[PDB]
């Protein structure tokens, strides 16, 4: 033995693995299987969960009369608030499930480990000699994964406030967030959209520009795919062909010749949006909301006269008027 | 007026439980993905062909060799996240599909909302929830949010219907 | 008047007859309360043959 | 048979009048003098068998007694039901503006 | 003494003061000289839950569950006076306190029992002629049992009784003879029965404990389904004063 | 449709005796009352008990009637409970308290009188939205 | 509340956990309400009302000073809520308070 | 009757769901008789008229109104502050013609509840037994040909 | 107040449109009786398709 | 009960058919209580017994 530790690290660290474990890894791998099996496990046969810590348990497992679509993971109580709630916190595991106490093992490991994910995506790519900077395009789904289920309930100061983990769950997470934050009026949400649909947009651009320009290898009766080998030398498509047809369609100055610049506006666009989207989020966390046009444009005599903004403000109240039922004692929402 | 629009939806269509409309973001979201995936893997993945830190200039718009690594490209992800591309051509129309297929699922659904044939409840849910008042999920609290949503909001969204709704008949949960 | 050769339990009295008779909810098949199975419970064997 | 007895309630002097016995303590605002100092006084002093029984509240000033014959005409006088009574919903039935 | 940091987290504050040992003594009564409880606190040690004996009748017992809320469950801040009775007896009659805590606790099948731990209007009594409270000088009498949850309270479809949905709005067109039960809500209240046997006196400072005993009724839902009979054990803390 | 002074026309006292204010007086009123109102009274409720508003019917049949000019401004120096059997200034806005409510230091009976004025004529103008809430936004 | 003649400590709120007053999961008098969540927060105007078990019902019933009753009149009314251009309050709120906590 | 039929939503192809699944009887159930024209009157003997449902609701309050348009009863959410109560406005139905004909209701539960259908149009007999029924409204052959047709195109 | 268009036909309003509304049974779409519809009934339009 | 409830055809494996699927309480329904030891006689006191 050349030195236990020694080969362990070369283990650890070895790039002829067939999934690159690496430092992170140590920490990821242990981490999301407790997240993952958690997970599995709760959504199926978990029992339902006081959320508003209101004495009013929701069921949101299988076995417990869900499916997939409404099912969930329930949220902590309201009344643990921003208080640590491990199993080894409660009298007894049945204790430990009324009171959304997976919730929190789930949140912290899968936060936990998807932040070594985003560190192994730097490691591999050191031992690999290739430029980093991968994982920080990860960034910006992490930090939403980030502002979701942490950053809004410390701000909200309770993790019963974070987004559920649950299809329907979701939704209500969505249409409480509209009711109390207006999320529709706030520039970085719309930035967020905008990387988002963008990002669909130029995903469906260049690759549409792309394997339009493909050079033909292939016969007619044969799949264009084939077309390319695994470890190819020279390019397979016509780029200054595409170029050519892009830049007729708009304008020639208004159409990218580079591949590098082309590639990076690629992963700038919806990075970038998603980013403010994610700080959009961690920013209505402390209630900085969105635009408030509420009675802005009025007559000569004083009199209101509406606008897009106002019929908005109708729904608004209409959610949170019934939000959360019996959880209210009193007239502001301040929680 | 295009955020009423969403809204609208929710509240009345519950647009969000429509399995089509489901489709829809998971072709855009996950199209935006693919636009963020592959862009950064490219510009990380590339060849040096160049002495400057700025590798922008050193592009060969005349094609030839291929500016970046497919090979190594291919061994990253399949290490990171066990599954890989190794097929260009392939890589691309599924950029194409992926976004494209999903805007046409979301179109579907709309469609069936034209007729108002909406994916708005599950009868085995309210079922239950009609004998069983301690059945609660968070399908049942949305539907609340869509009540109140349609009560507040239609007299002054649908204005030649001459919606008077007295207080007394406006829902509300307590305090609020 | 309802045990578990009525409920049509196949595996269950396979599972009782060498020692695991409790839940980890509490009840058991002698119908006692307050017990304490440990981990070998009805879940506990369970859980165990899955992995 | 079920019945809601709120709804059945509102089929009585209570939901024409104020009832001395039932009604929330909000509701002697709308008539002049009654509602900080007469209204608590009035609720706190348990059910009357009659509105004039409203009268014998101990400690009435004499200006107090005479606001109060003034608004009996507004008053009325029902069975105590506990829906309305219990969890001290008199004081606070949990509706604001 | 401690302060409030004292007993933060420590779960302290959910307990019910205790006497030493020692203190065994008596309390005497004037009976010409009117007293007050300063502080009546009960906190609670077990929560029995009567099973129902199915439809084969075999009387039923009591069985112990499990508390699936935390240590919420004490009363404290008790208080009203203590009159003497003219037989010599003495009657605590309760004025106001945190005379309720919602509890909630499992079973066997893993059936939540929600009930409303109380003894609102509380009238306990103790045996005629009683000069001075010696060590077991036992207290009884009955409280009011209130609906668990109150009027304005809407079920999961938005149905309540002082307000909310007045039926299944989710089937437009269905029979409702069947969802009677369901639509109607019903406002529950009930007696209930207790018993403070003392254990420890101290006629020095006038504090008396003891360990009590209480029966009543479980949450019914707003009379959607039949309420369980539970059986309360703990251990109470008394504080007696002229006043 | 305009501010008309037709509109600005409202109540001085008890006796029937009306006062006309200005465009200037509504304006600085309306500006007054969000320096030290709106942020209780916003839109004529009252957060901080709900029970009470500005509406003039409410004001009307108050104790002593606040439904005026010099109603409203000697609440705004010595404000009571609505029966008036109560002095309240120690927790409520007024000049008598200024000490203790540093916005109230600056307002002079000038200040005084286009607030009051403000809350007369708001309800002749927005109507039932200036006594509800939520509901009539 | 109380000033109107409510027993604060006995009050039952809709859920039934108490309007005003409820305990904390390890026992400590704590507010009730949505503010279950806040029952970690001290402050100067309201720690004089806290016991050595939190919350004494006994200084809530009659030491309740004056400026601590228009200061929390003063907080509750300028809670950090608040828009982009300067709205504050709730999403839901009308033009009228320019304001957004520091 | 047949004409008083296709006065009732429940035959609007508007209302349904996409996998609200089988003919319309599995809905509201199979349509036996017409109960008749219901007319509601309160204590002062005013003739009043129900809001009907707009085919854009799931659901839809109950509202009654005069000929003006004005308000004067209705079934309230909040009981608290009520006005228009059905008890305090002592609302009551007649009916004309059907099954229900000649026939007066003034007990507030049976009146809201024909109040709550009148909602829905002229009100019917219907048959919830017989295909088991779940109360909730499916459309009709044409709305689904139109779908089906609209989405293949 | 139970017609075809109430108990999900879709095929059946089709061939009603266009003349075939009588059954080899006896019954009728209009509701008549003793109509004799000859070989063209829904029976008949169903036989000669699969044929 | 127990042991009375031992003395009922319908705990027989004998009984049942190879298609009759689900537990044994699909059958007979699920057991409640013991109506009792049914005695039967006729006009002249006789105690009869059931084949
Ligand atoms: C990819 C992108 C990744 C982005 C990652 C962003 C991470 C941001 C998290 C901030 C670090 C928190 C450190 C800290 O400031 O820590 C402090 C904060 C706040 O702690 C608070 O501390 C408060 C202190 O009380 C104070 O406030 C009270 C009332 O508010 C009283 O006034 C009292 O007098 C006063 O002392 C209270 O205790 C609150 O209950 C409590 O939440 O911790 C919190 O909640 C944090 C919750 C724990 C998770 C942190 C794990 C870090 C790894
Ligand atoms: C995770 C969040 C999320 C995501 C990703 C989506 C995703 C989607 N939603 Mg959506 N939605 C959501 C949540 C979400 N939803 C929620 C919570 C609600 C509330 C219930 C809704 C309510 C909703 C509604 C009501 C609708 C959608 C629709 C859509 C789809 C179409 C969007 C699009 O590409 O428009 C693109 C739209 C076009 C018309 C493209 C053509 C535009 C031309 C080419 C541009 C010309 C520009 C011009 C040259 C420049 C001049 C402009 C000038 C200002 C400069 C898309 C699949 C729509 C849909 O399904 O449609 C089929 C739709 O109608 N959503
Ligand atoms: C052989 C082992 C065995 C035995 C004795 C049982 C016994 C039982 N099971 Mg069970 N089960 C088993 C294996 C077994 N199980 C396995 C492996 C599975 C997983 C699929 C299940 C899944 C299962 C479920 C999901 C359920 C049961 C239930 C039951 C109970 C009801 C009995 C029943 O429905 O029988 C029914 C028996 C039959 C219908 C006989 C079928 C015989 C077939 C048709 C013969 C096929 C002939 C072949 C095609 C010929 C071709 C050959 C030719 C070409 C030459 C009973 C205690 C039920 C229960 O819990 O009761 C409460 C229940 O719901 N079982
Ligand atoms: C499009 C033509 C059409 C139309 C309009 C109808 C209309 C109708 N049929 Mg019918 N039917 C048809 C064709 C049609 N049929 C065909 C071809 C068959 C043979 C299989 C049948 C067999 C049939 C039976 C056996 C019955 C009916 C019944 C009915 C009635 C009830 C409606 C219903 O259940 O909808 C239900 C509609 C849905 C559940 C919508 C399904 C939409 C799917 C899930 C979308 C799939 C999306 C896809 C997977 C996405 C993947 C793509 C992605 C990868 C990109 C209604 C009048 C019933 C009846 O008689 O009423 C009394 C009945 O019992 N139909
Ligand atoms: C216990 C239980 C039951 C748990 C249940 C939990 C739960 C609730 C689960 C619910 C899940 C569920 C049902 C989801 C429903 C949503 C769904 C399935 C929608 C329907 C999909 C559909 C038909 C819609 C149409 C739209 C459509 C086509 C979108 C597809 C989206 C899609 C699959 C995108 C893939 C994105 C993705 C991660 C790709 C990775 C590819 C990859 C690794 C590239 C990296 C890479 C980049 C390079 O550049 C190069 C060069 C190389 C080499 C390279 O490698
Ligand atoms: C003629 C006549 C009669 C005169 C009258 C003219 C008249 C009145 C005109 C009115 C027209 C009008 C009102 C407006 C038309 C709308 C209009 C301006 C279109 C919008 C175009 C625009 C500004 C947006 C361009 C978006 C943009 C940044 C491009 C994205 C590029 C992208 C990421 C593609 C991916 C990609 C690009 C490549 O480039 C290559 C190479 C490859 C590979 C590749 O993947
Ligand atoms: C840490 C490890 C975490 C585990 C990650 C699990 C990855 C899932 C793998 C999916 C199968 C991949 C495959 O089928 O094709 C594997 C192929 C790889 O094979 C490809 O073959 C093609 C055809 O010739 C081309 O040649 C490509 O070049 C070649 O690489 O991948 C792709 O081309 C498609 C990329 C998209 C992969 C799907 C994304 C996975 C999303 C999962 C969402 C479902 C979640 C449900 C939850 C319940
Ligand atoms: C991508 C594009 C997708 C576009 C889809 C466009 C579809 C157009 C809509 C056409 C509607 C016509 C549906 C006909 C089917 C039908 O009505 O059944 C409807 C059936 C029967 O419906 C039943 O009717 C009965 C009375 O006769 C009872 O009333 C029941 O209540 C009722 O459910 O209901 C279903 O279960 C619907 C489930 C359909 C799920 C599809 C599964 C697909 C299986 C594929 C099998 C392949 C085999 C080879
Ligand atoms: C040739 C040799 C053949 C010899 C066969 C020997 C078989 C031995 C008998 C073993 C009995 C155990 C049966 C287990 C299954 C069972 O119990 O289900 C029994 C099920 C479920 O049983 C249900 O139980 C419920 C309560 O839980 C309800 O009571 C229902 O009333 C009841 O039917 O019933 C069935 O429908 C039986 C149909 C079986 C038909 C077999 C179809 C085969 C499908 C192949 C699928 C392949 C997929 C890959
Ligand atoms: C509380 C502490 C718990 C401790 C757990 C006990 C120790 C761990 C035992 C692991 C047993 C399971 C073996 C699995 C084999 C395998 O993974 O591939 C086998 C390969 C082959 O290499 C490997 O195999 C080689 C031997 S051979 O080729 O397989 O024969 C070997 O020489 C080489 O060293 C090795 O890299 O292993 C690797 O590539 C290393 C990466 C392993 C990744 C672990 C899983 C990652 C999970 C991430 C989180 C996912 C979240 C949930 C997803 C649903
Ligand atoms: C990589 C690596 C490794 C390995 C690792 C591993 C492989 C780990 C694993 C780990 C794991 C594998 C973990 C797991 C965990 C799990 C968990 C943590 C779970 C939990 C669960 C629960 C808690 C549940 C609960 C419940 C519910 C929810 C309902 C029902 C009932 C019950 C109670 C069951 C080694 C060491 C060699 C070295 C370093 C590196
Ligand atoms: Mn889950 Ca954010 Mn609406 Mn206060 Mn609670
Ligand atoms: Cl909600």
């Amino acid at each position: 033995s050349a030195n236990l530790w020694e080969r362990f690290c070369n283990w650890v660290t070895s790039t002829d693995n067939r999934l690159y474990v690496g430092w992170f890894g140590v920490i990821m791998i242990p981490t999301l299987l407790a997240a993952t099996i958690c997970f599995v496990i709760a959504f199926i046969a978990a029992p339902p969960v006081d959320i508003d810590g209101i004495r009013e348990p929701v069921s949101g497992s299988l076995l417990y009369g869900n499916n997939i679509i409404t099912g969930a993971v329930v949220p902590s109580s309201n009344a643990i608030g921003l208080h640590f709630y491990p199993i080894w916190e409660a009298a007894s595991l049945d204790e430990w499930l009324y009171n959304g106490g997976p919730y929190q093992l789930i949140i912290f490991h899968f936060l936990l480990g998807a932040s070594c994910y985003m560190g192994r995506q730097w490691e591999l790519s050191y031992r690999l000699g290739m430029r980093p900077w991968i994982c920080v395009a990860y960034s910006a789904p992490l930090a939403s994964a980030f502002a979701v289920f942490l950053i809004y309930p410390i701000g909200q100061g309770s993790f019963s406030d974070g987004m559920p983990l649950g299809i329907s769950g979701t939704f209500n997470f969505m249409i409480v967030f509209q009711a109390e934050h207006n999320i529709l009026m706030h520039p970085f949400h719309q930035l967020g959209v905008a990387g988002v649909f963008g990002g669909a947009l130029f995903c469906a651009m260049h690759g549409s520009l792309v394997t339009s320009s493909l050079i033909r290898e292939t016969t007619e009766t044969e799949s264009a795919n084939y077309g390319y080998k695994f470890g190819q030398e020279e390019e397979t498509y016509n780029i200054v062909a595409a170029h050519g047809y892009f830049g007729r369609l708009i304008f020639q100055y208004a159409s990218f010749n580079n591949s590098r610049s082309l590639h990076f506006f690629l992963a700038a666009w919806p990075v970038v949006g998603v980013w403010f989207t994610a700080l959009g989020i961690s920013t209505m966390a402390f209630n900085l909301n969105g635009f408030n046009f509420n009675h802005s444009v009025i007559d000569a005599k004083g009199n209101v006269i509406n606008t897009w903004a106002d019929i908005i403000n109708r729904a608004n109240l209409g959610m949170e008027v019934m939000h959360e039922r019996n959880a209210h004692n009193f007239p502001l929402d301040l929680a | 007026a295009i955020f009423r629009f969403l809204l609208f939806f929710q509240g009345f269509h519950n647009w969000t439980l429509n399995p089509f409309h489901m489709m829809g973001v998971a072709g855009v979201l996950g199209g935006a993905l693919l636009c963020a995936i592959h862009g950064a893997t490219v510009e990380n993945t590339l060849f040096q062909d160049g002495e400057g830190a700025s590798t922008f200039r050193a592009f060969n718009p005349t094609q030839a060799e291929e500016t970046y690594s497919m090979v190594t490209a291919n061994r990253f992800w399949s290490q990171i996240f066990g599954i890989a591309f190794s097929n260009k051509r392939w890589l691309h129309f599924f950029m194409l599909f992926v976004p494209v297929t999903g805007l046409w699922m979301s179109a579907i659904g709309v469609v069936g909302l034209a007729l108002n044939l909406r994916s708005y409840d599950f009868i085995s849910q309210e079922i239950r929830a009609a004998e069983d008042p301690e059945f609660e999920t968070f399908y049942t609290k949305n539907l609340l949010l869509n009540e109140g949503i349609r009560a507040w909001m239609a007299p002054q969204d649908q204005p030649h219907e001459n919606f008077v709704f007295p207080e007394e008949v406006l829902p509300r949960g307590n305090a609020l | 008047l309802n045990p578990m050769w009525r409920q049509g339990m196949f595996v269950l009295p396979f599972m009782a007859r060498l020692g695991v008779t409790g839940s980890w909810s509490g009840w058991s098949i002698t119908g006692e309360t307050g017990i304490d199975p440990g981990f070998w419970s009805f879940e506990g064997v369970a859980l165990a043959h899955i992995v | 048979e079920l019945v809601n007895v709120v709804d059945e309630k509102l089929g009585t002097a209570y939901g024409e009048k104020i009832d001395l016995n039932n009604t929330n303590i909000a509701a002697f605002i709308q008539y002049r003098g009654l509602y900080p100092t007469l209204a608590k006084l009035i609720v706190k002093n348990a059910p009357y068998e009659s509105v004039e029984d409203v009268l014998n509240i101990p400690g009435l000033t004499e200006r107090q007694k005479q606001i109060l014959r003034e608004n009996l005409e507004h008053f009325t006088v029902t069975e105590v039901e506990t829906a309305l009574v219990e969890g001290g919903d008199r004081y606070n039935n949990g509706l604001y503006k | 003494t401690l302060t409030y940091d004292d007993i933060v987290g420590t779960g302290l504050a959910n307990k019910c003061p205790t006497l030493d040992d020692t203190a065994r003594g008596a309390y005497p009564i004037d009976s010409s000289q009117t007293y007050r409880i300063a502080r009546l606190c009960l906190q609670p040690t077990t929560f029995l839950v009567k099973e129902e004996p199915k439809n084969k009748r075999q009387e039923a017992e009591f069985v112990p569950t499990k508390l699936v809320t935390r240590e919420t469950t004490s009363l404290d801040q008790i208080q009203g006076e203590l009159k003497v009775n003219s037989d010599g007896s003495l009657t605590f009659v309760e004025e106001d306190g945190i005379d309720f805590q919602p509890v909630t606790v499992q079973m066997a099948g893993g059936e939540r029992i929600p009930l409303l731990f109380t003894v609102k209007n509380l009238v306990a009594s103790t045996q005629p002629n009683v000069t001075s409270i010696t060590t077991s000088t036992d207290f009884k009498g009955e409280f009011n049992v209130p609906s668990y949850r109150t009027a304005n309270f809407l079920d999961p479809k938005g149905r309540g009784l002082a307000s909310g949905y007045d039926s299944a709005i989710a089937l437009p067109q269905a029979k409702e003879e069947e969802l009677a039960r369901a639509n109607v809500k019903r406002f529950s209240l009930t007696k209930g029965q207790i018993s403070l046997n003392v254990a420890k006196v101290d006629g020095r400072t006038g504090e008396i404990a003891g360990t009590f005993e209480s029966e009543q009724l479980s949450d019914d839902d707003m009379g959607a389904h039949e309420p369980h009979e539970v059986k309360i054990q703990g251990v109470f803390y008394a504080s007696i004063e002229p006043a | 449709a305009e501010l008309t002074p037709e509109v600005l026309t409202v109540p001085l006292n008890s006796e029937g005796k009306t006062i006309t204010l200005t465009e200037k007086q509504y304006l600085e009123g309306k500006r007054l009352f969000q320096y030290a109102c709106a942020s209780c009274h916003v839109g004529g409720i009252t957060k901080t008990n709900p029970s009470l508003d500005l509406r003039t019917e409410t004001l009307a049949l108050a104790t002593p009637p606040r439904d005026n000019i010099e109603g409203l401004v000697d609440y705004m120096k010595n404000p009571t409970t609505y029966d008036g059997e109560q002095e309240i200034a120690e927790v409520h806005p007024s000049l008598r308290s200024a000490d203790i409510f540093p916005k109230m230091r600056n307002l002079t009976e000038k200040d005084l009188v286009a607030i009051a004025g403000h809350i007369l004529v708001e309800p002749k103008i927005l109507g039932d939205k200036w006594g509800g809430g939520k509901v009539y936004y | 509340d109380q000033k109107l003649g409510a027993n604060v400590g006995s009050a039952q709120g809709p859920t039934g956990l108490g309007k005003y007053l409820m305990r904390s999961p390890t026992g400590e008098i704590i507010f009730g309400g949505e503010t279950m969540r806040f029952w970690d927060f001290r402050g100067p105007w309201l720690e004089p009302l806290r016991g050595p078990n939190g919350l004494d019902l006994n200084k809530i019933k009659n030491d309740i000073q004056p400026w601590q009753e228009r200061r929390a009149a003063e907080y509750m009314t300028h809670a950090p809520l608040g828009s982009l251009n300067s709205v504050g309050g709730v999403a839901t709120e009308i033009n009228s308070v320019n304001f957004v906590s520091p | 009757e047949k004409l008083a039929f296709y006065d009732y939503i429940g035959n609007n192809p508007a209302k349904g769901g996409l996998f609200r699944t089988g003919p319309m009887n599995k809905g509201d159930g199979i349509a036996q008789a017409w109960k008749g024209h219901a007319v509601f009157r309160n204590k002062e003997g005013e003739e009043l008229f129900v809001r009907r449902m707009p085919a854009f609701f799931e659901s839809f309050p109950v509202i009654l109104t005069d000929k003006n348009g004005v308000v004067k009863a209705d079934i309230p959410f909040r009981r608290a502050e009520s006005k228009y109560s059905f008890e305090q406005q002592g609302v009551t139905v007649s009916f004309y013609g059907g099954e229900l004909n000649g026939q007066t209701f003034t007990d507030p539960p049976t009146v809201k509840s024909y109040a709550r259908k009148a909602i829905f149009g002229e009100i019917f007999e219907f048959d919830t037994e017989t295909l088991n029924s779940d109360g909730i409204f499916r459309t009709s052959p044409r709305g689904w040909f139109t779908f089906a047709h609209a989405v293949f195109a």
